[PDB]
């Protein structure tokens, strides 16, 4: 049945280990020969499953991780708390948050580097932040800097705390096998206890101290004048004057009259007027909703009782007409190996961060957050790229999982073995799929470029000459923006004003949102990012699906998962394994990323972001010229690259300095990729060893013989040098170009 | 069909007759070492190149040497 | 947002900006007091 | 005085650049109040660069046409502080650095398995080693003589 | 006591607390000569 078991002291805590580098694994254990030990001492620290074959030391290993990093992330909440309440403007941009640019840090005055000391606003000098946590700070009732530094001095006992526990757990009582095979009981926890015990306790806070203070904020009560959070709890006087519904007390939630509580639980959406945000009463009653439901639905797994469901019986008594018999062996294969958990949970979390960044930027929950264009553009592209990143490294643990994982004997699953014995006709599908997207898709922008470049601006497709409208996405703005009067009663208004139809909505003289249209160009640009999605998802697949073996090599899983080649023969088998496709694909996704977010920056400051003059006429950034500009290849080099990279190449001698700076920097770098990518080792290693005869002659001889890179650590490096070099180049262009015209 | 070749400074351990994917080497009795046996390539029309033999073979250099030669079928290893 | 509140905020607008101005001036002080002159090499002990 | 340069005191172009940041400094200058923290840091940089124009107009650095101050490598008595001596000083430096750790690994070389000693060093020998490097050129001097630099 | 002075004497740790002085005593060094582009000394 569910019970506690642990072992007591399964390790002893001693520094011994320490002295001897590379103690997990025998091989890097012996000694040092050449220099290419070094190398693997860091590349196998971190897998457990090959330095042991017990599933319960892997587990223990894994629960002690967890609690590392949960303290690393505490740390890094309480720095930032405390630079936010030491080195900063808070106070001055909470009088004026429209007239003031947040600043949370100060750079010494050693070298010159005192130009990076900007003059932000509110009688201040510092370098401007971009990470969105003044409006979060406002969101919450913070309207002090004790209250921060108290916030900072808890994430630092939370972060101790969480670090004796990991010790505690690992080297003193460590919990079982049997403990971690229990899946119910933590379901049953994280659904109900974790997800909606937190919402529930955050809607009452928000009901108790974000409301009030947000309320008399708004209505223009000077922050030194706010009373004090807990003066609301205490008189209950204020709370009557505020919302006369609290005089009737917790009566009416008994009484099933909830009907009173609508003063501060409300349906009506929109944003508001005054802050260009969500309403607070919306997002506690949203709260409060999503809590209920997690309570409601963390009682579905039977656990040490009667009643409950069973995960190997739903699986197992699973019949559908496409299906069959189906799902029979996968409890066994999830309950048995990390690998697949991880990639299903990497996946998971890609598309819900995804997820995130678009219902974020669409629909701005916190006050005064619309109105700042850089955080809102930061935050767009970061959740992109995480998002990204996390969906990669799911395939990766999925090939991990079907190599090193998977035998057929003891844990045999029908569906897996019947998508197994049909992989080719999937390729060759995802195959012709992808080269009829992209011939169209790239056809299309390279026949507008020759068209245009014979003077024959009438046989393109454009608006003008040939139109490709989206119908479909017309008609679901349209329903969308007519859902509120017939489909949607209790709803005043939309959910956003990204719908067409609707009012627009500026604070302090600057737009915060307007009906989006949509045109021949967001078609084109729709289908390049199914292209490019398209490929990437066939790269992964196919190398996911051909790693145990293929047609060319009879026998892959004997060599492994990370394995150069096979040798000249055969005509050639260089990049086989699945590192490789991983490898691969890492290119296709930082290309798709970089495609969507320069169509976000672009149709954003072209279509919604700009100024209100008092007559009414909106001025936007650079003048609506996406949709006669962006139909063709010349236009998104001249009218992006070439006239919106004028701020950051003029940088110099002014506070943004540092950001035209990078802009260099990270473009050297990516060329030094290029030296990784173009060559082999067998160069380097004749090199060497001249290098090394020159020095056998002065006598300066290591023991270490210098031995040149493996292929595979070549490629690594090759790989990460490029993409921290493109990474690095989007982010000084957009934060600068952002930074000095918005 | 690639050429494969035998040198005399085989100890006879057998690595490379074992590594070989397609049958291709064997071994036959000797004279010249401890071992009593060397290695010889008859099969050699059955070769595909991918030098597993000279991967597994201690020596200061291979006694076992593989040279690229006329591609057909076999070697080019198609199974259509 | 009863409008006393705010009669109060009106009555005592002055002095407010100079509370916030001093404070966002000890803020950026913080890392040039020892340029300054004070805080220097003796009185850092349990100091600044 | 050398290839058509002028003396940098003589120079009006240096007087010029030294305007223009003065008043650069001073248009930001002017926005915060007097008392305020951010203007005495400001005023701390207009005398800074006060004194590194005194100083290099002191120096006696040749500007250009320009008005930038111009190096001189040809190794002209005038000119020996520009480069001469921070080479010497460099050459001193790197010469100790060189002989240290090449003494380390002889020194290191006899033990059964050096590369344990080279991936975990230990610290008495390095210190008692990294001191003798203050007389590396006479010691280099010598070996050269003797003939023990070079291996054999 | 002779574990943790071993661990100490590994290539990283010395590494970065050798870096960590350089830089310490440059960064003084230039701070309380604040500029310098010839040597003025002789
Ligand atoms: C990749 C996509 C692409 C596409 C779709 C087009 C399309 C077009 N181009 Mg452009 N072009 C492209 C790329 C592309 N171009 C490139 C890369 C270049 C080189 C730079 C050019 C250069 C170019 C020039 C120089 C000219 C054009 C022009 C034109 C038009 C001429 C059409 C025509 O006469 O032949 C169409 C011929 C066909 C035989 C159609 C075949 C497709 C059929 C419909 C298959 C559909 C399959 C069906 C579903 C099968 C199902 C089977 C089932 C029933 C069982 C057409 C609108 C001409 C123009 O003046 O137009 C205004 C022109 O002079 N193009
Ligand atoms: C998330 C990680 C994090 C990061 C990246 C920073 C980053 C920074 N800190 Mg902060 N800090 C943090 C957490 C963090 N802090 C926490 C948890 C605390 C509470 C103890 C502080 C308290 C703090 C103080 C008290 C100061 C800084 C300062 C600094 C800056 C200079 C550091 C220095 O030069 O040390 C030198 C390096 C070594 C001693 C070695 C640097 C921007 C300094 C500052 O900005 O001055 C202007 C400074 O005075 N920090
Ligand atoms: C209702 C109680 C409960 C709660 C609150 C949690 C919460 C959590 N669990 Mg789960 N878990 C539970 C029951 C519970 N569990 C049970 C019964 C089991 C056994 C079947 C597990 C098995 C389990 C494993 C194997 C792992 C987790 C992990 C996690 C953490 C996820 C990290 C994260 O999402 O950031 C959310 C961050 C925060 C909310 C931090 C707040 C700190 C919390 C509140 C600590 C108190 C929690 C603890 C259950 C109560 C203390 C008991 C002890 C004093 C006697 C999170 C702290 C993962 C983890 O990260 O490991 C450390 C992990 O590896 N859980
Ligand atoms: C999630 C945690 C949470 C917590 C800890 C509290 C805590 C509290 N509530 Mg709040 N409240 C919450 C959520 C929460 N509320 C939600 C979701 C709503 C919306 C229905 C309300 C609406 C509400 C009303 C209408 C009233 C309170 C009251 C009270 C206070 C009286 C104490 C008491 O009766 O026991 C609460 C329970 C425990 C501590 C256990 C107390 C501060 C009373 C009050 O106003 O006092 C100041 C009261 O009349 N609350
Ligand atoms: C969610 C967390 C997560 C976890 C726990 C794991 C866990 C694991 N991974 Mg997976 N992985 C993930 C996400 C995750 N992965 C993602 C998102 C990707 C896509 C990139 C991958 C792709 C991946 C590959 C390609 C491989 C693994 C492998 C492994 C194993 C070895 C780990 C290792 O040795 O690294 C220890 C740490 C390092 C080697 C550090 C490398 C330095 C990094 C790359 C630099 C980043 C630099 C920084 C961001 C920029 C600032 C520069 C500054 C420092 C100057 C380990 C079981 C390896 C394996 O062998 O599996 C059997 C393997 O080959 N993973
Ligand atoms: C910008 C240069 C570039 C281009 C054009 C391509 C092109 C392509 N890549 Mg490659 N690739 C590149 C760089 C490039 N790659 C780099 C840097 C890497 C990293 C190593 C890769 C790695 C890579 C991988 C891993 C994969 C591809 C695949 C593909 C194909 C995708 C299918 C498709 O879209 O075809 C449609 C055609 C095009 C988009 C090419 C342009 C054609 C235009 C429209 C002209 C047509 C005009 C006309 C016919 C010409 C006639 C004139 C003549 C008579 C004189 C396509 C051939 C994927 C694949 O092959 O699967 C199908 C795949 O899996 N690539
Ligand atoms: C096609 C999809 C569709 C969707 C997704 C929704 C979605 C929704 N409906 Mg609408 N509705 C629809 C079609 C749809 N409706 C149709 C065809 C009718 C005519 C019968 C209505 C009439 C309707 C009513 C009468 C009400 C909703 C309400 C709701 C909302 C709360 C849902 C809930 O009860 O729990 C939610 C936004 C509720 C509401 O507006 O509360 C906010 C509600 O009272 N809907
Ligand atoms: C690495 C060697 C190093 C050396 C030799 C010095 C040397 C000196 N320090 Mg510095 N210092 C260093 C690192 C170093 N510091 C570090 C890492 C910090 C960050 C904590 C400081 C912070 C610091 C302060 C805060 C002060 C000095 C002062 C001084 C001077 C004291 C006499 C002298 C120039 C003192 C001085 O004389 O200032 C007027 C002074 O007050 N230093
Ligand atoms: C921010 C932050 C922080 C803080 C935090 C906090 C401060 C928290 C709190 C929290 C809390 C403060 C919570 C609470 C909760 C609560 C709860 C969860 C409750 C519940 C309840 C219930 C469940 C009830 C029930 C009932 C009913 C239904 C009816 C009648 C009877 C009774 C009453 C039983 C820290 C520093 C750490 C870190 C960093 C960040
Ligand atoms: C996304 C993300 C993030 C964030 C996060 C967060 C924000 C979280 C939160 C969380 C939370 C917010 C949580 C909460 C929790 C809670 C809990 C866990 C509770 C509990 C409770 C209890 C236990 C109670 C009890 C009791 C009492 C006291 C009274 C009555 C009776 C009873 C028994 C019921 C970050 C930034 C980091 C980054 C990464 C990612
Ligand atoms: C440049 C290059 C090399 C040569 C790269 C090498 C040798 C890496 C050198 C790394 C550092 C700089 C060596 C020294 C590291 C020590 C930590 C130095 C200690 C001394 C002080 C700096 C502290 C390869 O070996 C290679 C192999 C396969 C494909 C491509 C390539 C490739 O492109």
């Amino acid at each position: 049945e569910v019970k506690i078991l642990v072992d007591r002291d399964p390790i002893k805590t001693s520094f011994e280990e320490w002295a001897k580098p590379g103690h997990f694994s025998r091989t890097i254990a012996k000694g040092p020969d050449t220099t290419t030990w070094i190398w693997n001492l860091h590349a196998d620290a971190h897998d457990f499953d090959s330095h042991t074959s017990d599933l319960e030391e892997i587990s223990r290993k894994v629960f002690s991780a967890h609690f590392g990093q949960l303290s690393i992330i505490f740390l890094w909440l309480s720095g930032m708390y405390f630079h936010g309440a030491r080195f900063s403007n808070y106070e001055a941009w909470l009088s004026d948050p429209t007239h003031i640019g947040p600043s949370a840090q100060v750079v010494w005055s050693i070298v010159g580097q005192e130009i990076l000391n900007g003059d932000v606003g509110g009688g201040f000098r510092g370098i401007q932040i971009t990470s969105g946590f003044f409006q979060i700070w406002r969101a919450s009732g913070i309207t002090s800097e004790l209250q921060l530094y108290c916030t900072a001095i808890g994430g630092l006992v939370f972060a101790a705390l969480m670090l004796f526990a990991g010790w505690f757990h690992y080297h003193k009582a460590a919990p079982k096998l049997a403990w971690f095979q229990d899946v119910e009981s933590m379901l049953n926890h994280h659904l109900a206890g974790l997800l909606g015990l937190g919402s529930l306790s955050w809607a009452g806070h928000q009901v108790h101290v974000s409301l009030p203070i947000n309320q008399f904020l708004n209505a223009g009560v000077d922050p030194k004048e706010i009373p004090l959070p807990h003066e609301f709890i205490l008189n209950r006087d204020l709370l009557a004057q505020l919302y006369p519904s609290f005089a009737e007390g917790a009566t009416p939630f008994f009484t099933l009259n909830w009907s009173k509580y609508a003063e501060f639980l409300t349906f009506r959406g929109g944003l508001d007027p005054v802050t260009g945000g969500l309403w607070l009463t919306d997002i506690a009653h949203h709260h409060l909703a999503i809590a209920i439901l997690f309570l409601i639905a963390g009682h579905m797994y039977r656990t040490n009782w009667g009643i409950g469901h069973g995960i190997k019986d739903i699986l197992e008594a699973h019949k559908g007409p496409f299906t069959g018999q189906g799902h029979k062996g996968l409890y066994e294969i999830l309950t048995t190996s990390w690998h697949a958990q991880l990639s299903i949970n990497l996946a998971m979390l890609g598309s819900l961060t995804i997820v995130v960044a678009h219902h974020m930027y669409s629909m701005p929950p916190y006050p005064y957050l619309a109105t700042d264009y850089g955080t809102q553009l930061s935050l767009f592209t970061h959740h992109m790229w995480i998002g990204g990143f996390l969906i990669v490294g799911a395939a990766a643990h999925a090939a991990i999982f079907m190599v090193r994982d998977y035998d057929p004997t003891t844990r045999y699953n029908d569906l897996l073995d019947r998508v197994l014995r049909h992989r080719d006709a999937i390729i060759s599908h995802l195959n012709w799929v992808c080269i009829f997207l992209g011939f169209h898709s790239f056809g299309l922008y390279i026949h507008n470029d020759t068209m245009s470049a014979l003077g024959r601006p009438q046989d393109m497709f454009s608006d003008t000459a040939i139109q490709l409208q989206p119908v479909f996405a017309q008609w679901i703005q349209n329903t969308h923006a007519l859902a509120p009067g017939t489909t949607a009663p209790g709803a005043t208004t939309s959910t956003s004003l990204t719908w067409g139809g609707g009012d627009l909505v500026a604070v302090g003289g600057k737009v915060a949102l307007l009906p989006i249209p949509l045109g021949t160009a967001d078609f084109l640009v729709h289908h390049i990012h199914a292209f490019t999605i398209h490929v990437t998802v066939l790269i992964l697949l196919k190398g996911v699906l051909f790693a145990r073996s293929s047609r060319l090599i009879p026998d892959k899983a004997n060599l492994g998962f990370r394995f150069p080649c096979d040798g000249p023969g055969r005509g050639g088998t260089c990049q086989v394994s699945a590192w490789d496709h991983v490898f691969l694909g890492l290119f296709w996704m930082y290309n798709a990323i970089s495609v969507v977010i320069f169509h976000f920056s672009w149709k954003m400051q072209s279509d919604v972001w700009g100024s209100i003059s008092d007559q009414g006429v909106v001025t936007h950034i650079t003048g609506g010229n996406f949709a006669q500009s962006s139909i063709t290849i010349n236009g998104w080099l001249r009218d992006f690259l070439w006239a919106q990279a004028s701020q950051v190449i003029q940088s110099y001698g002014s506070s943004l300095s540092a950001y035209g700076l990078f802009f260099l920097g990270a473009h050297f770098v990516w060329a030094f990729s290029l030296m990784f990518l173009f060559s082999g080792r067998g160069y380097w290693q004749e090199l060497i060893e001249s290098i090394v005869w020159a020095h056998n002659k002065l006598k300066v001889a290591p023991a270490t013989q210098p031995r040149a890179l493996s292929i595979v650590q070549g490629r690594a490096v090759g790989v990460t040098h490029y993409l921290l070099g493109g990474i690095a180049t989007t982010w000084a262009f957009f934060l600068a170009r952002i930074i000095a015209v918005g | 069909s690639h050429s494969v070749k035998i040198y005399d400074t085989c100890i006879g351990c057998t690595q490379c007759v074992r590594a070989c994917p397609t049958d291709v080497l064997e071994m036959i009795p000797w004279d010249g070492c401890k071992a009593k046996q060397i290695a010889s390539a008859p099969r050699t029309e059955d070769c595909v190149g991918c030098k597993r033999c000279e991967s597994a073979c201690p020596t200061d250099f291979l006694s076992v040497r593989v040279y690229l030669w006329h591609e057909t079928t076999r070697s080019m290893g198609l199974a259509y | 947002v009863i409008d006393e509140y705010l009669e109060r905020s009106k009555t005592n607008k002055e002095l407010n900006d100079k509370k916030r101005l001093a404070t966002s001036g000890a803020n950026f002080a913080r890392a040039f007091t020892v340029q300054f002159g004070s805080c220097k090499f003796p009185e850092n002990f349990t100091g600044c | 005085d050398i290839s058509g340069l002028t003396p940098c005191k003589d120079s009006k172009q240096f007087a010029k650049r030294e305007k223009q940041q003065i008043k650069k400094l001073e248009s930001s200058l002017k926005l915060y109040a007097p008392e305020s923290a951010p203007a005495l840091a400001l005023n701390a940089q207009i005398e800074k660069t006060k004194r590194r124009f005194d100083n290099y107009g002191k120096y006696g650095l040749l500007c250009g046409s320009d008005g930038l101050p111009h190096l001189i490598v040809n190794g002209d008595q005038r000119h020996w502080g520009e480069f001469i001596t921070p080479g010497i000083l460099f050459l001193y430096i790197a010469g100790w650095i060189g002989w240290v750790g090449r003494s380390y690994l002889i020194a290191i070389s006899g033990e059964k398995k050096p590369a344990m000693k080279e991936i975990i060093i230990d610290v008495p020998l390095a210190s008692r080693i990294i001191f003798r490097g203050f007389i590396w050129p006479v010691a280099a001097y010598r070996e050269f003589l003797n003939g023990d630099l070079i291996a054999k | 006591m002779r574990d943790l002075k071993t661990y100490l004497s590994v290539a990283p740790v010395i590494s970065t607390l050798w870096f960590a002085a350089l830089a310490g005593l440059l960064i003084e060094i230039n701070r309380l000569f604040p500029d310098a582009l010839i040597f003025p000394f002789f």
